[PDB]
């Protein structure tokens, strides 16, 4: 109790499709829509870095 | 032909024992220090301790 403090509860929202779209070229940008659709077709392929 | 003069011994001395007493210096209270519990709970705490 000597210790403990009220901390500031935060929240923020993470958009995965941002995000996936965000990350540096030669980590090979993406958004979701064109790969979920193609990686469902075959499983054997991979995106993203 | 004198007869001499015989002492009697004395009652013994009455033993005594000495008691004495021991002081100590009182405490002082430490620093307070502000808690985060409202005075209900923080007393049923220390109630408790």
């Amino acid at each position: 109790l000597k210790r403990d403090k009220r901390a500031l509860e935060v929240e923020r929202t993470v958009s995965l499709a941002e995000v996936y779209a965000g990350l540096p070229k030669d980590n090979g940008p993406f958004s979701l829509a064109q790969e979920i659709d193609k990686l469902v077709s075959q499983g054997s392929g991979s995106a993203g870095s | 032909l004198y007869l001499p003069i015989y002492a009697t011994p004395a009652d013994p001395k009455a033993l005594l024992s000495a008691a004495v007493a021991t002081s100590q210096g009182g405490g002082k209270l430490p620093e307070s220090f502000m808690s985060l519990w409202r005075f209900p709970h923080m007393l049923e705490n220390a109630r408790g301790m």
